RNA sequence: GUCGAAUUUGGGUAUAGGGGCGAAAGACUAAUCGAACCAUCUAGUAGCUGGUUCCUGCCGAAGUUUCCCUCAGGAUAGCAGAAGCUCGUAUCAGUUUUAUGAGGUAAAGCGAAUGAUUAGAGGUUCCGGGGUCGAAAUGACCUUGACCUAUUCUCAAACUUUAAAUAUGUAAGAAGUCCUUGUUACUUAAUUGAACGUGGACAUUUGAAUGAAGAGCUUUUAGUGGGCCAUUUUUGGUAAGCAGAACUGGCGAUGCGGGAUGAACCGAACGUAGAGUUAAGGUGCCGGAAUACACGCUCAUCAGACACCACAAAAGGUGUUAG
RNA sequence: GUGAUUUCUGCCCAGUGCUCUGAAUGUCAAAGUGAAGAAAUUCAACCAAGCGCGGGUAAACGGCGGGAGUAACUAUGACU
RNA sequence: GAAGACAUUGUCAGGUGGGGAGUUUGGCUGGGGCGGCACAUCUGUUAAACGAUAACGCAGAUGUCCUAAGGGGGGCUCAUGGAGAACAGAAAUCUCCAGUAGAACAAAAGGGUAAAAGCCCCCUUGAUUUUGAUUUUCAGUGUGAAUACAAACCAUGAAAGUGUGGCCUAUCGAUCCUUUAGUCCCUCGGAAUUUGAGGCUAGAGGUGCCAGAAAAGUUACCACAGGGAUAACUGGCUUGUGGCAGUCAAGCGUUCAUAGCGACAUUGCUUUUUGAUUCUUCGAUGUCGGCUCUUCCUAUCAUACCGAAGCAGAAUUCGGUAA
RNA sequence: GGUUGCGGCCAUAUCUACCAGAAAGCACCGUUUCCCGUCCGAUCAACUGUAGUUAAGCUGGUAAGAGCCUGACCGAGUAGUGUAGUGGGUGACCAUACGCGAAACUCAGGUGCUGCAAUCU
RNA sequence: GGGUCGUUAGCUCAGUUGGUAGAGCAGUUGACUUUUUAUCAAUUGGUCGCAGGUUCGAAUCCUGCACGACCCACCA
RNA sequence: UUCCUCGUGGCCCAAUGGUCACGGCGUCUGGCUUCGAACCAGAAGAUUCCAGGUUCAAGUCCUGGCGGGGAAGCCA
């Protein structure tokens, strides 16, 4: 798909309460950390004799992914996130649909 | 290898005709349905005799192709080929399913029985009810006594029990033989190649005045 | 081995055991769903109401 | 059960290459692009090409 | 696989009309509903929006809320052994008035009517319906009307 | 079979159970071996098979919805009992009538939309294939295919103008009707409306029929979650005592009289007795009851004799009867 | 592994193993090193064996193809 | 004597390690397996004119696509046919007349649409925030999808209005953990500050067996609990298939239908073939064939007695009473 | 009664071919500085009502007109269907009792009605 | 025994899924050359085994009636 | 019966939705040689086995038909 790179949009930021100018960035997951609870206690299970004690998953059958919009509001400088629908392919920097050409 | 008739002798499901879902039959065996000479006019043939049904059955194609055969042989050879006009009256158009089964020694390591038992097209067939014509002939009067056994011997090649009426009725006209005759009387009767238009009261008088002119040439 | 997919025979006995009887009815019914802006009103309204037969009849 | 066997080559390296597996496990298919491209002026060993 | 969609074997039943095609005559939008009235539900196949389920086609319920362009209905479904109610909300394009009440009430001020009249001089109003009743006696003359012989027909064969 | 040797054999000794031993059979290891014997965990676990002990009285079902690595099992809803509680002829009803809605099946239609399809007829070619007169012509004549106009025979579960029967929604008042003026932050140009009210007027003919064996409400829990048969509608299949659906009635869970015989058919459902009358079925005898009465048909060198039911067809006969 | 003697044991290392290379921008654990920070810690560089890359190996496991035209009767196809 | 701070030994870390240990190897299914997905869904039909309604029923479809293919406003009307204009002809561009949609509206199909929902143009981001109520599936749970409001901030149009994604019916996801946004809010429990960690509200990372285990095979060396809920023998219904017999008559037969044959059609019978289903038996009915032995059927090879022939005699063919 | 503006029901109102229309209204009709929009003042924009014409639009009438609407003991109590029988038939199917009841076809009649406001020999 | 079909000039064979027989080999004649084989040209030779539907009609369409090829055939 | 595969210049085959489409052998013209080969210069030829839908375009994308080839057929 393709979506501007701007967009006028309320913004709950106690200072704007209104519409605002927002510029938009594609959400990325972000390295997950160590010394967080989940990974502490998976390490400490793993420990040990026993082997593997979680699940492992296989039976992988979706071949796409959400997209999250993440907005930058000019003026607040908050961020607020928004998702679409599933798409194989996503893109910000867009060529404008022109009609009257050709192929 | 044509399994026999009996199988298909009743109306038991519903008329699966040949359309944009069935895509894919056989084709009749029956092709023609106007015998004699079919260019003869109205008033060439008064004489009319119909083969009736007096059951609720399926009349397979080829079956009518046997019987119209049979019949236009006796009438060609006897009466001579221009002495009558034979018309069919009805046309196959429920198609037959059937669903071929393995007949070897040994095939039930094979067959699966009857999952996924939805049939294929074999055959064509003909639905009647009781009381419809199948058969039609017109002639003169004098050829009566011939076609009416004609007619007789061709009854064998259907299934069940069928009549043989001779209709009071002009040619393939719906009207009567002397209603007719005093509106051929009249002007208003005004025939074609085979068949015959009539003057209503109805229309744009201008019109009706461009033909029938004798009828108001009084 | 199949078996028996789906059927509602016995079904109507089954319900006709215990009477089909309407729910019921009341004075007065829930407003849960109607207007709100209508609501807001109708609260005031009886909150002046009760008032006045109060001062009225004081 | 029907299990398959199958050989295939490697479309890059040009090695070859075989597994086989019970008739049910959803291996990976990857997904390819014939994309038709001209080709410019061979600078060093690097190439130069042309989209449309 | 089966399939049981919102709008499933609503082939006929949405069709709109023959030669009924087009925009909905004004007068719907004219009409006027007050909370109590009694309606009935026939969907309007050109107006997708705020439609009623296919089930609710024919149906008859009692209006409970108005808003700027819906109304609310209330619809007694049969489920299992007993009633629910059911609470809907249906643009007016799927509306219209249910004139059993407006024959109804001109009954009620009717009854008014005789009662205060013959109340003016008690003569027993009788205002309740009475079914057909069996007819009285009566006396028919034959004067220029001397009754015809019939008899039943033979047997032709008629093609 | 072999019988001077890879021969046979006594006694002592060594190898011990996931171990030994094996000229290899998954063979032998104390009648036990594709993992010996003894005791303990151990009364191991079982959605699976068998059994489950006295009497009487009252009420009395389900093989169906949804979810589950769920399909021989559970949870959940339903059907049933028990405990009752608030009241005293009602805010009722597997019913009819009046009024008023909705439906796309049965039927019907195709010289009405779509699709299929037999046949001729009349035109139209600046324009199909052609031929004849022709060098050709936007020239003439025939023929075949289209195209158009008026006709003709037959069709549709996934076609249709029209359109039933049976089933189906709502209303038939007191929580009602009419008059006056009070509240509101809602609404209106506006005390205009809307909703809720004060006060006043109209009762047993208070707004169709019939019944009401009391009406309404709450808790808790067993069993069940393999169904089958009959009429009618109907799907796959040539068909089946086949498989799969809809409504109702049964069997299961049910005895009694009849169908000789039978779970489903007909009649009719049950405390213990006496008397009277019948249902379906019968009245030559077995066998209770007229070898009753009356009008006709039939002689069979395989007659016939009662629904479900225990089968018969196409086609023929100066046998016989009536048309 | 094969199973007296005689006569022979043809071609294939692409695949699975085995073995031998290690001059190497391949990859890498613990330990150790460097930088940031006040510290937990984070990020880097380096890194043995192993794998990857490259040879040998069939009396190792094993494998050892199709389609057309063609000769003075026809047929077939030495040949292509 | 040799060897030497190297071996060896001890502890961690990477590699190798069916030699060995533990465990698994979905469900539906006209037995099971192979096949297919009817396993989550959508359109039409089966579906019997409210709703609901099954089968490994029929014809198809989904795990996408779209900053416009969303929203508002304005202007215009499509497919096709006829008639005309240089190259240009059957198809290039332009004009007129007819034109109820026969076109188009992202996709499968069905509804709906003509100063539009279709084509062109202009401006925008309502495809936004806060949680609620309601409809479908339904237990009246969840998920998905959808409807009508309220409180804000906006877009468009002069305005009434419209807008909470795609004209409507499908286009998708629980607990734990990780991660992101908001609040910068609460806690680290002897008292403080800063890192760090843990909490509240709202999303994403996925379970397609789609209410959601992490999972390869063989057994004829096999074992246990069961199942006639389920296959191979036998038995029962049916007769497609096999076998046998009729009815009509185009022809064969030097002429001539029926001396003897008999196409295209059509009516039947049998269960000695092979099929369909799974009703009885899986706490066992001994399952091919050959040998011997008894009885029964007739659809008759011969023998007995007859009729017919394209029966001169001989030989032969058809048929009848006959087991 | 005619006409105009806004409509309600939505063909008895549509379609084809001809004929007629006083007065007013409506209409065609003349022009391009301004606001405005197009390839083009053709549509749309603005000004005049002056220069003209009922030719057209529109309204009404005519047609053994197409269509559309209404009705009829025309077709037909036919097709179909609810309930019952130990009714008929080998069967497909069919009559009877108590009820409901079409479509096609034929014939006859009709060819817009109406609300508010304003104007008109 | 049942299905599946194909047989066309002396020989092989395209035949066109519904109108009239094509091609090659073969043989005869002619040109070439001292005559020939090779090469080229031109003829010759096909009612496509018996009956029906029949479009104007049928080798060609199929149906039954010939000969030669392909596969099928208890059971435990 | 199912499932799969294949059909393209005379022959064998290759094919990017974006050019009537590619190679090798083969064919034709000219050259060399007394001549034919080999050799040297140049060319040409295909309704992608039959009908529809999509696309702007389809050999290709797919659905419906024809011909050919391969696999399956086990516990009884
Ligand atoms: N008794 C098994 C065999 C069934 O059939
Ligand atoms: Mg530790
Ligand atoms: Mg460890
Ligand atoms: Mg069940
Ligand atoms: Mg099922
Ligand atoms: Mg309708
Ligand atoms: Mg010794
Ligand atoms: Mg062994
Ligand atoms: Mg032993
Ligand atoms: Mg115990
Ligand atoms: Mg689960
Ligand atoms: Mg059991
Ligand atoms: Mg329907
Ligand atoms: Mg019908
Ligand atoms: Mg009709
Ligand atoms: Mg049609
Ligand atoms: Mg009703
Ligand atoms: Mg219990
Ligand atoms: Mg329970
Ligand atoms: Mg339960
Ligand atoms: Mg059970
Ligand atoms: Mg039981
Ligand atoms: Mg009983
Ligand atoms: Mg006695
Ligand atoms: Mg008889
Ligand atoms: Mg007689
Ligand atoms: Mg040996
Ligand atoms: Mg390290
Ligand atoms: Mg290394
Ligand atoms: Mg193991
Ligand atoms: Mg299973
Ligand atoms: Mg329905
Ligand atoms: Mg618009
Ligand atoms: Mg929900
Ligand atoms: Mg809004
Ligand atoms: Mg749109
Ligand atoms: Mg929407
Ligand atoms: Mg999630
Ligand atoms: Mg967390
Ligand atoms: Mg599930
Ligand atoms: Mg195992
Ligand atoms: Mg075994
Ligand atoms: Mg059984
Ligand atoms: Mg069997
Ligand atoms: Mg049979
Ligand atoms: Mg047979
Ligand atoms: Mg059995
Ligand atoms: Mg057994
Ligand atoms: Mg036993
Ligand atoms: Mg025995
Ligand atoms: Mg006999
Ligand atoms: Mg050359
Ligand atoms: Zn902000």
């Amino acid at each position: 798909v393709n979506v501007p790179k701007t967009r006028k949009t309320y913004c709950k930021g106690k200072t704007c309460r209104k519409h605002t100018q927002h510029k938009v960035t594609q959400y990325k997951a972000g390295k997950a950390s160590l010394f967080a609870q989940g990974k502490r206690r998976y390490d400490r299970k793993q420990s040990g004799f026993g082997g593997q004690t979680k699940p492992v998953f296989h039976k992988k059958a979706k071949t796409t992914k959400k997209v999250v919009l993440r907005l930058e509001c000019v003026k607040c400088k908050t961020r607020a996130q928004l998702t679409l629908k599933r798409c194989k392919h996503f893109e910000l920097g867009g060529e404008k649909k022109q009609k009257g050409q050709a192929l | 290898a044509r399994r026999p008739a009996r199988c298909y002798r009743y109306q038991k499901n519903k008329p699966y005709p040949k359309s944009r879902y069935n895509r894919a039959v056989p084709d009749s065996k029956i092709r023609i349905y106007d015998l004699g000479k079919k260019k003869a006019t109205v008033d060439e043939f008064p004489l009319c005799v119909h083969l009736v049904s007096n059951e609720l059955e399926q009349l397979s194609s080829e079956a009518l192709e046997a019987a119209r055969i049979c019949a236009n042989k006796y009438m060609t050879t006897v009466s001579g080929r221009d002495a009558f006009h034979l018309r069919v009256r009805v046309h196959p158009f429920h198609v037959l399913r059937i669903n071929k089964m393995l007949s070897c020694a040994g095939a039930d390591r094979l067959q699966q029985g009857m999952r996924g038992a939805w049939g294929k097209p074999h055959g064509l067939a003909a639905r009647v009810d009781i009381g419809q014509i199948i058969f039609s002939v017109r002639t003169k009067d004098s050829n009566k006594d011939v076609v009416v056994e004609g007619l007789r011997r061709a009854r064998y090649k259907f299934p069940g029990q069928q009549k043989i009426i001779l209709s009071k009725k002009w040619g393939f006209t719906n009207l009567d033989r002397p209603e007719y005759l005093k509106k051929r009387e009249a002007g208003e009767v005004k025939d074609d190649g085979a068949f015959v238009k009539f003057l209503s009261k109805k229309g744009s008088l201008e019109n009706n005045i461009r033909e029938f002119p004798e009828y108001f040439a009084a | 081995a199949k078996s028996k997919n789906h059927t509602a025979h016995n079904q109507t006995r089954k319900a006709h055991r215990n009477g089909i009887k309407k729910p019921k009815t009341y004075k007065y019914p829930s407003l849960k769903g109607v207007d709100p802006k209508f609501r807001r009103n109708h609260k005031h309204a009886l909150h002046g109401t009760a008032k006045a037969l109060a001062a009225a009849k004081k | 059960h029907a299990k398959v066997h199958l050989v295939a080559i490697d479309i890059f390296t040009g090695k070859k290459l075989e597994d086989l597996s019970p008739s049910t496990h959803n291996m990976e298919v990857p997904v390819v692009k014939r994309n038709e491209y001209q080709l410019l002026d061979i600078d060093d060993g690097f190439l130069s090409l042309m989209n449309m | 696989g089966k399939s049981h969609g919102y709008r499933s074997r609503t082939r006929y039943m949405f069709q709109r009309d023959f030669r009924k095609h087009g925009a909905v005559h004004l007068s719907t939008y004219l009409k006027v509903y007050k909370v109590g009235d009694i309606v009935d539900i026939k969907a309007n196949g050109s107006i997708q929006k705020g439609m009623p389920h296919k089930f609710y086609q024919g149906k008859t319920g009692v209006v409970y809320n108005v808003t700027k362009s819906s109304v609310g209905v209330i619809i007694n479904k049969m489920v299992g052994n007993r009633y629910l109610e059911k609470r809907l909300n249906l643009r007016v394009e799927h509306i219209k008035h249910s004139k059993c009440r407006q024959e109804f009430l001109e009954r009620v001020k009717a009854n008014a009517a005789k009662r205060a009249e013959a109340k003016a001089q008690g003569v027993a109003v009788q205002l309740k319906r009475q079914p057909a009743q069996p007819r009285e006696s009566r006396i028919v003359s034959t004067e220029g009307n001397v009754p015809q012989t019939l008899a039943p027909v033979p047997y032709e064969t008629f093609i």
